[PDB]
């Protein structure tokens, strides 16, 4: 049930929580210029900006 | 019990080995809690 | 060439999988685990017909022979 957007009780799951965070927090801050994708590290890494 | 075990599992995470790394670069232990006297 | 190529990608693998929190904690303790310097082997690995003294050399084939032997030695060692 945790793999669904809502569990059987209509409650948020870890799937919905993480989905929201990666978009509204991590990816949003990439667009704000504080984070960059490092194909060298196969990961997103914080940039040395004033953040 | 789960809370207790989650703590024991957290102690196995790599982050806790930082000290050991530094002490060897320039120069307890999980399981001890199970050693019953 | 084959020797440093295998070592380069083995280090890359070990670096990619090394716990991130541990890295930061080692840094904060003046024991930074240094990142692997990036390199440029792709073009060499793509050479399929090197013209030398009239011969056509498949550099890719030769490297694979060595790298394959390195993979087996790594596995043999781990076990
Ligand atoms: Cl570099």
């Amino acid at each position: 049930q945790q793999t669904q957007h809502l569990d059987s009780h209509g409650e948020p799951t870890i799937t919905s929580l993480y989905t929201n965070w990666y978009l509204e927090t991590l990816l949003r801050q990439v667009s704000n210029g504080h984070i960059a994708y490092f194909p060298a590290m196969k990961a997103f890494v914080n940039l040395p900006t004033e953040n | 019990i789960c809370t207790e075990q989650c703590t024991l599992s957290d102690q196995l995470l790599p982050k806790h080995c930082a000290k050991t790394i530094s002490q060897a670069v320039n120069k307890e232990k999980p399981g001890v809690e199970s050693m019953r006297k | 060439l084959a020797d440093q190529i295998f070592a380069y990608y083995k280090v890359m693998a070990g670096s990619l999988l090394l716990d991130k929190r541990l890295r930061s904690e080692c840094k904060n303790q003046g024991a930074t685990i240094h990142l692997p310097p990036s390199n440029r082997y792709e073009t060499l690995l793509k050479q399929r017909h090197v013209q030398l003294l009239g011969r056509s050399i498949d550099l890719n084939r030769l490297i694979t022979q060595r790298v394959s032997a390195a993979m087996y030695k790594s596995l043999e060692l781990a076990i």
